[PDB]
């Protein structure tokens, strides 16, 4: 081997963490789809 | 170390909404048997 012209060393790779994409409808997510039909249904049913 | 983002799902909060409809047709009970009463009297 010849001197060493560059140093360098073992590190890891992981994927890079992703963009925080909450999506246009963050704000519904931790009741389900179907519960804030079911609400909305019952919401009627009381009313009525 | 492996816990979850989880929703709720429909079956957690289940019974509330058969106890809604349960105090739903009870008032439609007591619609019925408070005109009735008023009817008589």
């Amino acid at each position: 081997f010849s001197k060493p012209f560059m140093s360098l060393g073992i590190s890891i790779m992981i994927k890079k963490p992703q963009k925080s994409k909450p999506g246009v409808f963050s704000f519904l997510d931790p009741l389900a789809y179907e519960i804030w039909m079911c609400i909305v249904f019952a919401y009627i049913g009381v009313s009525v | 170390s492996k816990e979850k983002t989880s929703a709720l799902s429909l079956s957690n909060v289940a019974g509330v909404f058969y106890i809604l409809v349960g105090g739903l047709g009870l008032a439609m009970l007591v619609a019925l048997i408070e005109f009735c009463y008023k009817s008589r009297a």
